[PDB]
């Protein structure tokens, strides 16, 4: 994992979540509802587009035959050329290989960080109104209506609001 | 009440690799590695020369196969396997420098050195330089006694380089099927082909016998060559078997040279070539052709691999 | 530390904890006790080996001789070969040097987010039940004999058996 | 009451770098550079040829030193510092192309070239080449005057190469000790030697003169080699000084050679060879020799490299 | 972001705190003031440090030419010798770029680490006795005069010592 | 009451790439890429000959622009573009290999090889080589015939090599501008030197001619050489046309050998070179020269890579 959260305490992600990479699903009164968290979503496509467009990119040096593919050089030259030209592929193997797994490695940490990254913030919006559940759900502790539901995405939730409701409930 | 946080999945994520692991699902993923070849040259944009049955070589020395080529200009070069440098039967010294050096010319200005002759003729000809029958190499003199057997007048020609650009010269030494033929065309006795310029002197000396046959001859016209700086002379002092240059080469700008198999075609535009085609690509690695050459990916032994472009896959 | 658990947050280690990398050490009614936990040292160890398979590997490349050990070569050729080959130690040199620097601040990196990833599970299973002592350990505000820490151990811990008993003993 | 999360730690870790630090105590590390040789060829599993004091050239002419080694077979092929291509002094020229080329080559399979000859003798020899007695190399003709001082009549020789791989042509330049004993060998005036297949155009003289005894002679056999492709000719004009081949080799596979200097041993298996013996191996690096060749790990400088196989190390 | 911290939970950086990289800003009866904090500081110039010392150091491999400016070198080799030289130059180019690119990336996520560290040493520190605000500070839920505040960043506060008093305000 | 985490920012960050980004303001940076020459050699604490009009090869012939490096002795060589290998005109045959050599040597050291001549002059002259007037080059002995157009007897010389390093041989052929002067400097009829070892043979004829005036002289002397080894012999015979040698030349130890267009300056210290100056960096990587030499810093072709020292700087 590293950061913990995919593939971790959040056992499994959601094939219907289509609108973006995270989201919410609430319960409430009105019923169970889904929606996807844009900032994040545009945080982690932002970073993965950026390794993309550093690699998808334009080598402007020029390489010229030293070689002869139709009437063979001398026997000698063409040897070391290739062998330097096979040392040389060795190496472009290697740091195509590495460049990949080590890409790769960074790119799956950095989608477990923003997932973590969301689920504390949200954490921190609820202060003292709802408990972790374990699982990637927070039980919050007080009625939390569409409308409320709304303010936690959209990061407007006022704690202070629900919080003497929760204490209460809490206990 | 409730709120939980997530993310997406899909029922088929990309396998990847990690320093890690070996075959990680996730979302989505990308090829690295370029695979997809374009089996065309693809030589839109730029003054292409396919040189057919004209070997490059050739186009400094003139055999028939390159008429057309004889003052080509070109920004792409592209030589095929079908090409031969040659008529009357032979090949350069140094040959593949010279290649390297007119695959990047640009293509060639020929001007004339203006060798006029008297006491010899001017003229040989053979029937493997075919035009109207019987010819030679169109740059070139095969000059010869005046009449079978007789003295060939111990010679000295010079050409100045009058021009900005340094100079191609080139010449030949024929070397005769026997020291009987030699004598028929030359006359008698050794044979000198002195050559020099002020950073070059050297010597050449025919070396006649049977070799196998090629278009039907067994005598041979090595061809060698110089660099002849702005301003600077070069002169041939020699007495018979020589095959004298009539135009000098010039480079025009630049170029990047080719060796293919495959078609023209200029409607599709790219930079990078081999000899199955172009390979036009924004990706940083190719598994294409190793001896690939122009502005390429870099040749990686691994056919495939996949950067990731999204999270862990993690489905039910 | 990077995630600032190992070497951080749990001053040191401990010698005596031997059948794996992470553990449990509590102390109840019966007395002290210790025991590692499998699943995350599995964790971590499964991803270490996936380094080595990467590295302990076969490259099927041949090389052969351009150079000669009893008669030497050509002064300018082997000259142009030395440079070359020269050239190519450097880079695989650096290739390596780095290679290990990288892979190793990763491993500790590793090693420190699964002791992390464990501590925040543990937090997570006590619920309102416990508090953070700031160095590794829970105060556990209920009575939890050796059945009950097996359970935090073994993942079945239900906090709301000890809920009530927690938050009275809190105060 | 209270539970604890913790890790494990060792008294005595192993110290490693990292991009932040130098000599960080880890748990537990390996190594990553291979230093272990082991002395000796390790030559299981593979039909190993030890040329012992036969050169690797002299398989081609055939010197006596090289009578086990005429048609030879091999997956590995071992030259030893004690080996010789040669008995009547000379060298090869061009030689280090055409040992790559043989070391690759699987072993040599021999044709005769059918060579017959009529007007001069074809079994010169000498006491530098001993089998009983006066001999010379097995592959090869000395191609003499009848007589003392009688003319070698000017000849061509030609040889197709019939089957399907290409084809080794060797052939020598005797470089007499005088302008005298040239004469009395191969008779008067100018020796000229050329050879040409379709590929290949090139003259050889002779240059007779004094220089130091080796092996107690003066005279020189320098030995030249061309690649003759299938259905190809190869011709042989010459007048004397000529050391004409009996036959051709070609080549039987694939190999790999190696220079060195300890024993083989049939016994242990590897594929990454130097002179002072066998790499083997899982690791990716090796300090061992810069020039190593086969299947080998890569040579870096450093002589150690540790990478963390366990956590920080944080005793008390 | 990584670790959330620096350009996530903490909107923006003090221009003014200039004896540190990390720092603490408190607000009580005596009136607002800024210190840094020097162990997270200096454990962050360190590894920064530790990376230049990697990098600024000394290539002890000669090399020598086998080209010449001056009267130029056979065209063939002279090609070969441009050929390999152009090709190991794209090698390093490749090299220090990544290296740069890779070095960077990981710099910034671990000064982003440092700042996640010390926010959460001190959110241990207060135990029960307060409150995340959700942009970087703690809600101290008891009276925290210049040397109580003085205690938090020495990391001498005791929290049993205000535990009552902040329990009861917490309500 | 409250207390806020925060962290330092500047008002004007520096911008710097990475993985994910580019151009990201970061508090504090350094360049990874060195651009500051000092521009001259940094020679301080190593035995520097700068060559100044003495060509490198010069050294061994000894025109008169390099009699005060005959023995040179050094750690550091420098050519310039104005050195010159030559008086007479001509050029050294393989001499790019030779400079190789040299560069490396750490000097020479002469060794007379004793040869006396009897029934030809020792002495020839020209005003190209002008010491106190006409002379030569200081190393070799220009041999005529007796009187113009006189017989040069056919001669042998011979030096064994009496050290323990191996030496360095020199001679010269001089190709006269007409076989009229030719015939006065050396007489009549076929000229022929050959030059021998034990591992070398071969044959020179000069080729007289016309050729364009180079300091007013349309003759050449080209030079050439051969490695002896230890108590190996070299002989000479020749009937004129010979430029012969008096001196040998021995490596003294090693040396590093640049081209260079600047000051001297022993004060600054130094270890990687380019024709521009002085390279002292502890960066890992230069954008300076491609081809710089020495214990340098990697050329890369980006002006600068900025390594981040400080956080994300977060400003308002
Ligand atoms: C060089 O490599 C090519 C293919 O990559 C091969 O076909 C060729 O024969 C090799 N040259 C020599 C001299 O071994
Ligand atoms: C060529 O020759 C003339 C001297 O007659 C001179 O004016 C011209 O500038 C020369 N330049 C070069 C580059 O050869
Ligand atoms: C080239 O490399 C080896 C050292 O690895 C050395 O023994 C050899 O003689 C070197 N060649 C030259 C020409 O300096
Ligand atoms: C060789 O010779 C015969 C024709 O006389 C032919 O069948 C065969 O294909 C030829 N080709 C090659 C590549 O040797
Ligand atoms: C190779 O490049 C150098 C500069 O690196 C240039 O000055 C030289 O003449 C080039 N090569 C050839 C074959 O002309
Ligand atoms: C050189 O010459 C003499 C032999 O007469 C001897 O003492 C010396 O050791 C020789 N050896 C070599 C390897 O040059």
């Amino acid at each position: 994992g590293l950061f913990g959260a995919i593939a971790g305490f959040i056992e499994n992600g959601w094939e219907g979540l289509i609108n973006g990479w995270y989201g919410f699903r609430h319960q409430n009164a009105q019923g169970e509802g889904t929606a996807a968290d844009y900032k994040s979503t545009q945080s982690a496509i932002d970073q993965i587009t950026g390794k993309l467009n550093r690699l998808i990119e334009k080598t402007n040096q020029q390489f010229e035959l030293i070689d002869n593919e139709f009437n063979e050089v001398e026997k000698q030259i063409g040897n070391v050329i290739n062998w330097t030209r096979d040392s040389i592929t060795e190496v472009w193997s290697y740091n195509a290989e590495l460049l990949v797994a080590m890409e790769n490695q960074h790119t799956i940490d950095l989608a477990d960080s923003e997932m973590d990254k969301l689920y504390e913030r949200v954490k921190r919006q609820l202060r003292e109104n709802a408990e972790e559940d374990g699982t990637g759900c927070f039980e919050i502790f007080h009625k939390c209506d569409d409308d409320c539901m709304a303010s936690i995405r959209n990061n407007t939730y006022d704690h202070s609001k629900y919080r003497e409701e929760a204490m209460q409930n809490r206990i | 009440d409730k709120i939980c946080l997530g993310h997406h999945a899909v029922s088929n994520g990309t396998k990847v690799n990690t320093l890690t692991e070996r075959g990680v699902e996730v979302v989505n993923a990308t090829e690295t590695v370029e695979r997809t070849n374009i089996p065309r040259i693809c030589s839109k944009g730029k003054r292409t020369v396919d040189l057919g049955q004209c070997g490059l070589l050739g186009t400094i020395t003139g055999p028939p196969q390159c008429d057309q080529f004889l003052e080509f200009s070109a920004d792409l070069i592209i030589e095929r396997r079908e090409g031969s440098d040659v008529c009357y039967p032979g090949k350069f010294v140094n040959e593949e420098a010279l290649r390297q050096i007119l695959r990047k010319s640009g293509g060639i200005d020929k001007e004339a050195m203006g060798f006029t002759y008297s006491g010899i003729r001017t003229n040989g000809a053979t029937s493997a330089c075919r035009r109207s029958g019987s010819s030679f190499y169109a740059e070139m003199k095969w000059l010869l006694s005046n009449t079978d057997n007789a003295a060939f007048p111990q010679m000295t020609k010079s050409y100045k380089n009058t021009r900005k650009s340094p100079a191609i010269i080139v010449w030949g030494i024929h070397h005769s099927v026997s020291t009987a033929e030699q004598t028929k065309l030359y006359g008698s006795g050794n044979k000198l082909v002195t050559v020099g310029s002020s950073n070059y002197q050297q010597s050449f000396v025919p070396s006649p016998g049977a070799r196998p046959q090629v278009n039907g001859l067994s005598g041979r016209i090595d061809f060698h060559w110089l660099i002849l700086n702005p301003n600077d002379t070069v002169t041939f002092s020699f007495n018979g078997a020589f095959i004298a240059p009539d135009r000098a080469s010039f480079l025009r700008g630049k170029s990047m040279g080719i060796q293919s198999g495959v078609q023209v075609d200029a409607d599709c535009e790219g930079d990078c070539y081999h000899s199955g085609g172009t390979i036009i690509s924004k990706l940083p690695f190719q598994n294409i052709d190793s001896r690939a050459v122009g502005k390429c990916p870099r040749y990686v032994k691994q056919r495939s691999l996949l950067l990731a472009t999204g999270m862990k896959n993690v489905p039910e």
